[PDB]
């Protein structure tokens, strides 16, 4: 009927929004992530210097 | 006719007799709603 | 009998522990894919083990779109369960008896295909372990057996050294008669268990030989072969670098093509990993990368989890 | 100039020796980091 | 026709055992040999 | 002559650049490729520049498996040779007589199909850009022109907008009549260089439209529009994450696949980088990975990388 | 329902817009992480 | 035939130039603009 | 020539060799690069504890 | 051969040129085995 028509099409959808989400996020995580790193590694750097 | 009947049920209902055991094993028992969801948000 | 226990003989591994330090820790066939996967497992309990995963692929031919599963592992009691898209349901169940003797039950279904399932029994006593299989076992109006039968057992004849056979029966519908085979295994593990040696005679004429070494606390080397008229034969080298931030496996193969598979733990929940393989012989790549992101279902253990 | 069976199953067998040479020797102690 | 499979089955079958059979008892005879040694 | 000078125009980029911030600065098209791909580039001088590199790839169709090039540059002078397996030699050289006007020369060949070379010649003055592009130059026994010549012209009308527009004439073999095409070229800058819009209408009848805007100091983002009886058009959305240890660019297209390009640099000589691609409407994935390798060629340079 | 060269012209046009309107909006300008 | 297709090309041409110039010139005819309003 | 299938030949091998080489090594430089970072912060981190 | 001569150095000697004005405006002046190694070993 129109009720497996409406969840296959939901699920299909939550699929490919889910893979493109993470696909776009995980670089950008661990790229920012590395970035937010160095910069704190900077500070402790400039606090202990000083 | 047994065998028949159990086909469908039991094809369905292995996934959650597991997660109903393993959710009534569980010290904070969470909804459903966590259960499925891979989100850490407890 | 009290000759047996003056003999101190210890216990030998199981048969699909014959040769799993190679096969599966050192080779990278097993953790080998293609194309891109993500896997989105949390877990929910410790103590006893509860714990859910989500699995998406693409681009991988063994691997499909979605796969959920849950797994259940308390003291004795081991449940296990899959679903995946087309709605294909395998489910795992191992009970133990006792710490030596242990029932296994296997089942799949690919809702199209008829329903495989594998009964599994196993007893390891302190000298010797021996187990069962049978694979749609079903009987015929005569009351004959029909399916796939194999029992194995292995021996230990001294404290270095453990031999052993495999025979198996095969009954496909009870009017074609039911073959048999009887293999041969042999496993010598060193004094100082600082090398393993592992070789197998098949029935069907395959001769499988295999050699590991734990160079350090972090490195391990080894070396597979195999060799089935018509004769061919495959040498595969290997090596597996393990240390406490990412773990490496790269294999030669001696028809020409090299491989690597690098796991890199990122964040101590977050790990990524990727793998490579080239083949020079026919001169085309295969990658594949993933993700595995493993977290938590209680806030407690996201402390534990976090430190 | 066989090019048989034989000849191949030689080559493996060479291959085995030749690397269970290797890992044995010194070799790959070397090869491997001190850390 | 089948039938000499089916005993051929059936050799092989007891032939399994027997050797079983031996490696069940092997440790025995090593031991009598290190004890000859 | 001296309003013209009292208007206070400046100097736009030339017709190429017109696409630079959205084409090339954001979007991964460029940059993308697919399979491995590993690049060895050192330099010896620096002042005037020089430079080698090797490239080597598998698993890419547009990419060879093993090509070596060469650079040198002067204060007024650009000379690059190219060579790939299969031996086919290319050669770029760029004269530059003043700091405005440049003349330049590219040459391929192809060993078994008829080398090609186009010469361009680029005019920058005050308040205008013009320049004019020969392919394969050749004349016909009655002195007639026979090949493909583009020739554009870019004159800014007000400090933040310019126009212009670009004439190609193709003249195949001289049998059959050369074709000739106009088109049309808009560009708008903003007051505080926030966003540049870029808008052509091609002689196909091709319109592309394309905005790009800066938003802080590390990153930006760009759309492009473009269109094509037979009517067909496409859009793209990207944006771009520049840091000091990573670059990032991601996009999403209106056909409905994503895709992202993750350059990090892992050490100061070394720099790995992934591109990946997925295509919702066949549910295909495309992965690459590669690294490049910087390094000297004198000690004064090596010393001078590591700081 | 018109399923013509109109139609998809009309879909990109109205994307290209709300593209352009997207990114000159200050939800895009927090997209941009602070750091 | 193609007379009519060379014509064409070259009024294309024609009206290239013509439209060069006056873009060349725009720039004035703009400031005239501005000063008169 | 002989000359031209030695020179092919050559170059093969060594182009197969090399980027066996490189592909084999690269993952291992950097995962061991950065064992060898993580183990030198954390000795530093020992030494000013200490 | 003059004509095939010169097609012939017009390809293999196009790199070479390149090559020799890097190497007479360097300072350094490597020795040709340096110039066309990717090893850093100077
Ligand atoms: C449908 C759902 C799809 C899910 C898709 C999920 C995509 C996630 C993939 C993320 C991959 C990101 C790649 C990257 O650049 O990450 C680098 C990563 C970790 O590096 P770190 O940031 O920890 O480095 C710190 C200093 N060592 O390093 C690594 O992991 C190692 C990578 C090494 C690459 C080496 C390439 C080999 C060169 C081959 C050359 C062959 C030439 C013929």
């Amino acid at each position: 009927s129109f009720v497996r028509n409406a969840f296959t099409k939901s699920g299909n959808l939550a699929w490919t929004l889910t893979t493109t989400a993470l696909l776009l996020g995980v670089p950008l995580s661990l790229s920012i992530l590395a970035e937010q790193q160095l910069i704190e590694m900077e500070k402790t750097f400039d606090l202990q210097s000083d | 006719k047994i065998l028949t009947l159990t086909h469908n049920v039991a094809h369905y209902g292995w996934i959650p007799f597991v997660l109903y055991l393993g959710w009534a094993h569980t010290s904070n028992r969470p909804n459903f709603l966590n259960l499925l969801s891979p989100l850490p948000s407890v | 009998h009290s000759h047996r226990q003056s003999l101190e003989l210890v216990n030998p591994g199981t048969v699909e522990n014959l040769n799993k330090e190679v096969s599966r820790d050192v080779f990278l066939s097993q953790y080998f894919f293609t194309g891109l996967r993500a896997d989105l497992n949390k877990a929910f309990s410790m103590n006893p083990a509860f714990q859910t995963s989500h699995t998406f692929s693409i681009g991988s031919q063994a691997l499909p779109k979605y796969a959920f599963s849950a797994l259940f592992a308390n003291d004795n009691l081991f449940a296990q369960g899959n679903i995946d898209n087309d709605l294909s349901v395998s489910g795992r169940l191992n009970y133990g008896w006792d710490k030596k003797n242990i029932s296994k039950v296997n089942l799949q279904i690919s809702d199209g295909q008829p329903t495989m399932c594998q009964l599994e029994q196993d007893y390891q006593a302190s000298d010797f372990s021996v187990n069962v299989k049978t694979l749609n076992p079903s009987f015929s109006e005569k009351g004959e057996f029909t399916g796939v039968a194999v029992a194995s057992f292995l021996q230990s004849v001294t404290p270095q050294l453990a031999l052993g056979l495999e025979t198996l029966y095969s009954r496909t519908d009870g009017s074609a008669p039911g073959d048999a085979g009887v293999s041969y295994l042999t496993r010598y593990v060193s004094k100082k268990q600082d090398w393993i040696f592992s070789g197998q005679l098949q029935a069907n004429g395959a001769l499988i030989a295999s050699l590991w070494r734990k160079v350090a606390q972090n490195v391990e080397a080894g070396i597979e072969t195999t060799l089935q008229p018509t004769v061919e034969g495959s040498t595969t080298i290997g090596a597996k670098y393990e240390y406490r931030q990412s773990v490496y496996r790269g294999t030669l193969d001696s028809n020409g093509k090299v491989a690597c598979f690098l796991e890199r733990k990122v964040l101590p929940t977050l790990s990524v990993l990727f793998c490579g393989e080239i083949d020079h012989f026919k001169n085309d790549t295969k990658i594949g990368c993933g993700l595995q992101f493993e977290t938590a279902g209680n806030q407690e253990l996201l402390m534990l989890q976090q430190g | 100039f066989k090019e048989s069976p034989l000849y191949t199953i030689a080559l493996n067998g060479a291959f085995f020796v030749a690397g269970v040479a290797f890992i044995q020797s010194p070799l790959m102690d070397m090869l491997a980091p001190q850390l | 026709e089948k039938r000499a499979h089916q005993e051929q089955t059936e050799k092989t079958l007891k032939q399994a055992a027997y050797v079983a059979a031996f490696l069940w008892v092997s440790p025995m005879i090593w031991h009598l040999v290190k004890k000859q040694w």
